[PDB]
């Protein structure tokens, strides 16, 4: 993965440069931000099994994705929903603290879309529920949080259309 | 970076990153100015730290400079002063990272397999790296000539 | 980061032009022996070595003469040579201390590379390079640098040259002949770019320099005319087979459509029109349409008909919905009435191969299009621009960070590899080092290790594979009917079945393994690591494989899962470069990871899958679930009832 | 190709959403910016040619072994074929600064870059620097012009960088 | 009719020069220069 | 591709014999069963699109797909859908009245897995409407023809998975 | 896996009902054929080595196939392919027991025509084996446990060819 | 065969069989007992066919099997007559598939270049397979040596 400071770095390095002043300036922006990165991520740490709850609430429960032949009928099936929506939240916290959406493309979409259509997962309900998890975090964490939150969160959503 | 290292270690282990590694991202963003101010301080004297280290290798090891040895005559003298600088250009990375990854993944992994292949002394490296952590040292205050040395010690531990 | 890759194969655009190459070059390309004629040239050439090779000896040991008669006409104020690495009226001499060190480096180094070349193109038989590497030179150096002292130079160097050959008009004619092309090639402006415009929206614009097309091969050009001899126009036809069917399958098979060349021949139907009915009839449907999907055989006709692969997702698409709603009919006459078509070829020129060193080239479709122009495209039955074009707008896939080849079958026994040359299917992605392949728990969803990592070892149940455990004790630890042989044995089977896949032959069994098992002298690890270090399974899973493919395999074997990505591929694979193959094995067995998972006791087992594993396993009519990806109405008795 | 408003419609046409405070929000940036864009994109077309060849000799001044034997800026006709692809870098730079977005970069630059390069042993690390080059020579052209906007003119550039050139951290 | 053998013939080593530091190391070199 | 006639000849051809009695049993059965492959060609013809429309709307209608985010979203997508339905039920049309699926490995399934993954279509909808195929041609050719049917349409759904 | 039970189960549990009168009459069914499928396994497993050993002399021994140059010459590819019966007998022989075809697709035919078309195993003579080995079974175990034993090696030829 | 034939017809322009080409197929298959009939009379007579045959060229061109000759020696001659009978075997090919394409795609794509690469004369080959020709209708009645004599000149047209 690659974070604001790592990816500074990587550009400096392939040109064997010192750090410039246009590159300390791009460091400062993301120390001015980590106040605020830190923060939501604090928030949503303590408060991401709520979030997920009032996100399934909003968008799964009670249709029929969770009756009797929908893919979250059976407890088995919907503790693995539920544990996905867990990862969103998590790797979205993580590439939000990092400022870089590197970490989704390495370890969260690569190969997503194929090992939800094996399992027969369905993709619109998914990316339904992240929805839901981006407007419950941001009503938790406030706007700008919300909008930063919501940029990694859409970043997962773009990659599995 | 601390940012990364953190992430990757809260990752491995399935959670959040924890309160404690919060704190450490934290005061790391709040002290930035300090350590920007350090690696400008070693990108500015990176010609005089490089030369006066590389006076001293070639005074504690003269014999990479005499007949037989792999920093023998101007052209491969000058490579292993282009390697210091290297070497002191990643210091500074690791420096405004705050964490050694970068320093790493750039001129620690395999390093040994590249310096044996082209025949050089890795102990060598690892005295010339302490020479520009001494003369770097000269060039600041004690804290924050203790802020690179953290690094400058990671690079010679790695080569030795 | 770029999701996708349509291959790298090496590229040998050619530099300049020699007589050899130009005469088998002229040769090969219509398929043929050297005749007469380039036999011919080559004696000729060959006969003039000797000379030629004389001018340049000459030259190479006078260089630096030459040079300095050059640069002392050239400059005043000075010596020239303190460092080196007819007249136009503008023409003044040039001050050393003015004019700068850095420029008279280049001055000096530029008179130097003129000889040089020159000695180059003499011994090569022909001029290219200079013409190449000279033309829009002037240009290049107006700015910095004064024509008419250049001009004076190269006059000057030309003259010395020729000094060295009063023998007679044979080395002097020659050595004049390169220089003058020289000085008029100096003297020449800069020719406009060759610009290749986007047909539609969804193809870039691109522009050539001219003398990277004056370096490569020329392309041979066919155009049927009336006035033609036969010789000419039976060249022309032979031409549009070699186009249109990929080889010269008249000569191979004597297969030909005689109408059809009678008609072209004369003058009744165009070239272009000659291509549309060749390329619909039921020869070309028989060798490149029925043996591909409709997918694959748009992009062969794509290089029959225009020369040159599709260029961009949108163009795939339209043409697969063409060749969809009218089949191969709709196909050809899309392709040849484009007005790219028209563009290029017209209505007399026979369709050629444009490629590199003939316009300029995108990227996009580079690896693409160097498979596509290979004569062993036909064996390609995957579609190779559809899917990269997709896979460049979508996230890194389920594949192997090495490739495609390297993900083996997820079936009970053997390592089935896709081999890379046999019906070609590689589908090369940029996975960094960092990547993490999604693994599939065969078990409980929430034990798989990534958002559980305290799950390890937990046993999957009903969901996943069987385990053996050597839990009961082991016999011996007198009497008969002991009830303890009837496990370990199982368990030793199991073992078996799970190193190699399947069980052994009889004598091939590690009989001493087994005993020292047996007599708890060892434990269930012990014995599968001596089962994974037998010269059996070096044999059998390591030897016959690529590198990296024995190490996949070998993972999956004994940690029970496909590797995750470059750090444990990358970890086993030096292991290798430095071990080999016991020490691989010693670390797989001896990692953390297989502790947990398995500990002296539990004889390894299919932990994960990937999603093709899992969709091969499922997907199938008799095991795919009734409410897997549809929709599940519930059925009830009619209310009338 | 893809530009501001048609990332931003993808986005919210993926989840069957109309346009919300937020999206009317972007776009208005965008429509604000879209003046400071057309004069950046003014001044490249007033000055590429000249943008193009300095960027060149910097280049070649800081790698000069590009222009000496086995340098693959060596002989005229990889010159000019470097110039060529400098060329080609400004123009779609100037591309993407106008559409505010780097998915025209994406589809027609750098999707299958990396192949064509390392097929023809073009060396990837000196283009981006020549890339990185042009991108402060923009920069500092912007600032001497009367030009009020000036932050989006990195992004293109280096977009580049980072999708092109080696992974080293 | 021996004559004829080039590929088939005795090889002709050619000399291909081992690379050394370019003008990019033109500084140090200079530092080189002044380490003594 | 080879229909049994030609399969039987080719099988014959590479031992280098004559046709013998099994042979001829074969080409006996084949001649015997041609009668119903053309009425049931015939069938399938009038009624391609029917089968198609109520195939989709007994499988993937009102279902995830369908949805903002799924795989059949907007009306392009839906009509690729549709005629993909539609060209394997023409190809297990040929591959009946042939009694061979030798064309449907030549101009179906060879490479078609791949460009499924590569385009992200998911593998085991696409299986479950060749099954709803599959039930409403045997529903409207016959039971013994509409075995016939299903056995290249699960020779189609076969070469997917 | 499922057995016919399973399947049963499945159906009602995807549609969420209890087992009404249909369910419980297959049901019924099934464990009316249970003794006569036990019957029939013990006798397969009495005679397993026995019936391919015929089935191998029936099909494939004094053929090219043995003899240098096929695929069964060479004591290794030898005991291969009589392996491989051996697993499509024992495969079938639990398919019968189960009532149910679905461990052959997850256990079996999954991947094995690309298998064989790897190896260059011939795929007809294969299945000409199976087919020897259904014949032998017949005349081994009876006309009904023969015909439901045909069934399920008929399902494995199937998927191979 | 026609089944073949209209398949490959439908699908090149991407359409189901039209009314008239299934009704072919009908008629095809429907008069099948004939075919296979005629198949039988000539594998049942395959080597008296190539016998007689082989008997009559040799006495009517002496100079295939004379010094010289492309058949001169004993298995010379046998060779060819082994050619025979692959061109028997193809002719009853074509006459239980009804068509000429199982002939044409086993042993008349090329033959001009193997059988030029080889020496043998072509014509000669096609004055065999007349003969083939004249020796299998004389065993059969008049409707199917004519129905059998359509694919051996097929064949013969093909080779000269
Ligand atoms: C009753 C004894 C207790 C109780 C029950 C309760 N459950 C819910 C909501 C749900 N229950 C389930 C459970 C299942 N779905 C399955 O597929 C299976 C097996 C087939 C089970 C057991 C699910 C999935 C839900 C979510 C809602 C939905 O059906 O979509 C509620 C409602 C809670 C809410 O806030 O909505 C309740 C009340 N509650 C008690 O206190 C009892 C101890
Ligand atoms: C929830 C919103 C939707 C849903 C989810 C669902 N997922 C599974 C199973 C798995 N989910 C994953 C996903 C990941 N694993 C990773 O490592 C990552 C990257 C960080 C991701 C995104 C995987 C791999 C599985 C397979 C099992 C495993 O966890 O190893 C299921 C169960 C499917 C089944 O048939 O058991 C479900 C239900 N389903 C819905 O309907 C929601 C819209
Ligand atoms: C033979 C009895 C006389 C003869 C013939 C002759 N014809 C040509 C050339 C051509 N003949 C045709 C005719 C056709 N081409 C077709 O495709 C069809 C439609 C099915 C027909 C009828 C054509 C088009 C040509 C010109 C192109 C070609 O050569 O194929 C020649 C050659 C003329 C030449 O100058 O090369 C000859 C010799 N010539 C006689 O003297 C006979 C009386
Ligand atoms: C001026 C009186 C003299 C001079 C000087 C000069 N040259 C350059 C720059 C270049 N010269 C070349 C030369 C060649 N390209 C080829 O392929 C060959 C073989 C035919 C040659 C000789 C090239 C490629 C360049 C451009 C790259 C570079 O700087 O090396 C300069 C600098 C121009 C500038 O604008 O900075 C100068 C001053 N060349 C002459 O021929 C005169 C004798
Ligand atoms: C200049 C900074 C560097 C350099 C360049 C160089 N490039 C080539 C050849 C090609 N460059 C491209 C690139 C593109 N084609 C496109 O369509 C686009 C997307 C808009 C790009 C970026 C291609 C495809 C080629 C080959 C085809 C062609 O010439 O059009 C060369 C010549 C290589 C050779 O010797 O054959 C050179 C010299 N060289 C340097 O040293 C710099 C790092
Ligand atoms: C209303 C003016 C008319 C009408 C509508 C109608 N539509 C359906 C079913 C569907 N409509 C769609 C449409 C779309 N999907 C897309 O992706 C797009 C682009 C955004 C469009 C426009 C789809 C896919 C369906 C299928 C159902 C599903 O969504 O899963 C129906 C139902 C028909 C039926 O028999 O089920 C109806 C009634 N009908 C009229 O008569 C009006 C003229
Ligand atoms: C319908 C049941 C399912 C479905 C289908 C779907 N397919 C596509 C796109 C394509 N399908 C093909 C198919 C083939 N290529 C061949 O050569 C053949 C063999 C005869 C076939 C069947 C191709 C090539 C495409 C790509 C076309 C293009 O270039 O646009 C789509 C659209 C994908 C997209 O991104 O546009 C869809 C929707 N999808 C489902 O969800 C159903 C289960
Ligand atoms: C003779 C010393 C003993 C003996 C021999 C015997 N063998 C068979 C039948 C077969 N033998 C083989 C053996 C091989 N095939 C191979 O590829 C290899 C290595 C190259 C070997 C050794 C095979 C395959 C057969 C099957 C027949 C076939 O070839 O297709 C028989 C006949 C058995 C029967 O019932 O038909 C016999 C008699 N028998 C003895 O008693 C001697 C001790
Ligand atoms: C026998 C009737 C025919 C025959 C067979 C034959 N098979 C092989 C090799 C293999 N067979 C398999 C099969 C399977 N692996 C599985 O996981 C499953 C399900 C449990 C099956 C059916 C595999 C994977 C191999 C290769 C690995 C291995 O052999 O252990 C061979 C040998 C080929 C070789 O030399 O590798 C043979 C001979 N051959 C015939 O001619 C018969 C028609």
């Amino acid at each position: 993965m690659q974070d604001a400071i790592t990816a500074v770095i990587n550009s400096a390095d392939v040109q064997g440069k010192y750090l410039d002043g246009a590159a300390m300036d791009k460091l400062k922006s993301y120390f001015a931000s980590g106040e605020l990165r830190v923060r939501a991520a604090s928030v949503i740490s303590a408060n991401a099994a709520t979030i997920v709850k009032e996100a399934v609430a909003k968008s799964l429960l009670y249709s029929d994705v969770t009756r009797p032949g929908g893919n979250m009928y059976t407890t088995r099936r919907y503790a693995a929903c539920i544990r996905d929506l867990d990862y969103y939240l998590r790797y979205a916290t993580y590439a939000m603290l990092a400022g870089d959406a590197s970490i989704l493309d390495e370890r969260v979409l690569n190969g997503l879309k194929e090992t939800y259509n094996s399992l027969g997962v369905p993709i619109s309900s998914t990316v339904q529920a992240i929805q839901a998890i981006k407007e419950v975090t941001a009503s938790l964490v406030g706007a700008d949080a919300g909008k930063e939150m919501g940029v990694y969160l859409d970043y997962i959503c773009s990659g599995l259309s | 970076s601390i940012v990364t290292k953190s992430i990757v270690n809260a990752d491995a282990e399935a959670r959040y990153l924890s309160p404690g590694e919060l704190d450490r991202i934290k005061a790391f963003v709040t002290g930035g100015a300090a350590r920007l101010r350090i690696a400008e301080t070693l990108t500015g004297s990176r010609e005089t730290i490089v030369k006066q280290a590389g006076d001293r290798l070639f005074q504690k090891r003269p014999d990479i400079v005499s007949p037989g040895g792999n920093a023998y005559g101007e052209e491969m003298t000058a490579t292993c002063l282009r390697d210091m600088d290297y070497y002191l250009r990643l210091v500074t990375y690791g420096v405004v990272s705050g964490d050694v990854t970068p320093i790493e993944e750039i001129g620690l992994v395999g390093v040994r397999e590249m310096y044996r292949s082209l025949g050089t002394p890795i102990e060598a490296v690892a005295q010339s790296v302490r020479e520009m952590k001494e003369v770097a040292s000269g060039l600041m205050s004690s804290d924050d000539a203790a802020e690179a040395s953290a690094y400058f010690d990671f690079v010679i531990g790695k080569m030795s | 980061s770029v999701k996708a890759s349509g291959g790298s194969s090496l590229a040998r655009p050619q530099l300049y032009q020699t007589v050899p190459v130009s005469a088998i070059s002229q040769a090969e390309q219509q398929d043929r022996f050297l005749e007469g004629s380039e036999l011919n040239e080559l004696t000729a050439y060959f006969q003039s070595g000797a000379l030629r090779l004389e001018i340049a000896e000459t030259l190479t040991q006078n260089a630096d003469l030459i040079v300095s008669r050059a640069a002392n006409r050239i400059f005043t104020g000075g010596s020239p040579l303190s460092y080196l690495e007819p007249i136009p009226p503008g023409f003044r001499p040039i001050n050393i201390a003015r004019y700068g060190p850095s420029n008279m480096q280049k001055s000096l180094r530029d008179m130097s590379w003129f000889l040089r070349y020159t000695t180059y193109a003499i011994v090569a038989g022909d001029p290219n390079i200079i013409v190449v590497n000279t033309r829009g030179l002037k240009e290049v150096i107006e700015n910095a640098c004064s024509i008419d002292a250049t001009i004076v130079a190269i006059q000057e160097m030309r003259a010395a040259s020729a000094d060295y050959f009063r023998n007679n008009a044979q080395a002097k004619e020659i050595v004049l002949q390169y220089f003058d092309i020289l000085l008029s090639e100096f003297k020449a402006p800069t020719p406009a770019n060759k610009v290749r415009q986007g047909p539609s929206n969804d193809i870039q614009g691109l522009e050539l320099p001219q003398s990277y097309f004056n370096a490569a091969a020329k392309r041979q050009k066919y155009a049927m005319k009336p006035g033609l001899s036969a010789l000419e126009k039976n060249a022309v036809i032979k031409a549009a087979y070699r186009q249109i069917f990929e080889r010269d399958i008249t000569k191979a098979y004597s297969q030909s459509i005689s109408y059809l060349e009678s008609q072209v021949r004369n003058g009744d139907i165009s070239m272009k029109e000659f291509v549309r009915r060749l390329a619909k009839s039921p020869l070309y449907r028989k060798q490149f349409f029925e043996p591909f999907i409709n997918s694959r055989a748009l992009e062969l006709a794509f290089r029959h008909i225009l020369g040159r692969g599709p260029s961009s997702r949108e163009e795939v698409q339209k043409y697969f919905s063409i060749v969809s709603s009218g089949g191969l009919p709709a196909l050809v006459d899309a392709l040849v009435d484009s007005q790219e078509y028209a563009d290029y070829f017209g209505e007399e020129t026979v369709p050629y191969l444009r490629g590199l060193g003939v316009e300029a080239q995108e990227c996009r479709n580079w690896g693409m299009q160097q498979d596509l122009f290979s004569y062993s495209a036909p064996f390609r039955k995957v579609p190779q621009f559809i899917t990269t074009f997709a896979q460049y707008d979508r996230p890194l896939p389920d594949q192997h960070v090495y490739g495609s080849g390297n993900d083996p079958l997820e079936i009970q026994f053997g390592a089935i590899f896709p081999k890379e040359t046999r019906n070609p299917s590689k589908r090369p992605a940029p996975f960094n080092k960092d990547t993490k392949r999604i693994l599939i728990h065969r078990g409980p969803a929430v034990n798989n290790q990534v958002g559980n990592p305290s799950a390890v070892g937990e046993f999957p149940g009903s969901l996943g594979a069987k385990v053996f455990r050597l839990n009961g004790g082991l016999p011996g630890a007198g009497t008969s009917v002991k009830f303890g042989e009837s496990s370990t044995q199982a368990l030793i089977r199991a073992a078996y079945r799970q190193v190699f896949g399947r069980d052994l032959y009889e004598g091939q069994r590690l009989s001493v393994a087994e005993i020292q098992l047996e007599n708890g002298d060892i434990s269930v690890r012990e014995f599968i690591k001596r089962l994974a270090k037998s010269e059996l399974f070096l044999k059998l899973y390591w030897a016959p494989h690529y590198v990296c493919k024995a190490i996949e395999y070998m993972h999956r074997r004994l940690l029970g899962r496909p590797t995750y990505g470059r750090q444990e591929m990358n970890q086993y694979f030096d292991i290798a470069s430095k071990q080999g193959f016991y020490a691989v094995v010693e670390a797989m067995i001896d990692s953390k990871e297989y502790s947990d998972a398995f500990g002296e006791d539990t004889v390894p087992y299919e932990r994960y899958l990937t999603p093709g594993g899992l969709q091969m396993r499922s997907a199938r009519v008799g095991s795919l679930r009734e409410d897997i990806g549809q929709r599940v109405d519930k059925e009830v008795t009619p209310r009338f009832v | 190709m893809r530009d501001a408003v048609t990332t931003l419609i993808k986005n919210y046409d993926l989840t069957g959403r109309y346009l919300d405070r937020n999206a009317m929000d972007e776009l208005k940036a965008y429509f604000e910016s879209g003046s400071a864009r057309i004069a950046a994109a003014a001044m490249i077309n007033a000055n590429s040619a000249t943008i193009v060849k300095r960027a060149a000799a910097q280049l070649f001044e800081e790698i000069p072994e590009l222009i000496r034997p086995s340098g693959n800026a060596y002989t005229t006709r990889r010159f000019s074929a470097c110039l060529r692809d400098m060329d080609y870098y400004l123009r779609y730079a100037s591309y993407a600064l106008i559409a505010a977005d780097n998915n025209v970069l994406d589809e027609r630059v750098l999707q299958g870059l990396r192949e064509t390069y390392n097929s023809l042993g073009v060396p990837i690390g000196p283009t981006v620097r020549g890339i990185q080059i042009m991108k402060e020579m923009i920069e500092a052209m912007a600032e001497d012009s009367s030009l009020n906007s000036t932050d989006f003119i990195a992004s293109p550039f280096d977009h580049m960088t980072r999708e092109l050139s080696e992974l080293s951290v | 009719p021996s004559q004829v053998a080039f590929a088939s013939g005795d090889p002709i080593p050619q000399n291909v020069a081992r690379r050394t530091p370019g003008p990019s190391l033109n500084r140090f070199k200079e530092m080189a220069r002044q380490v003594k």
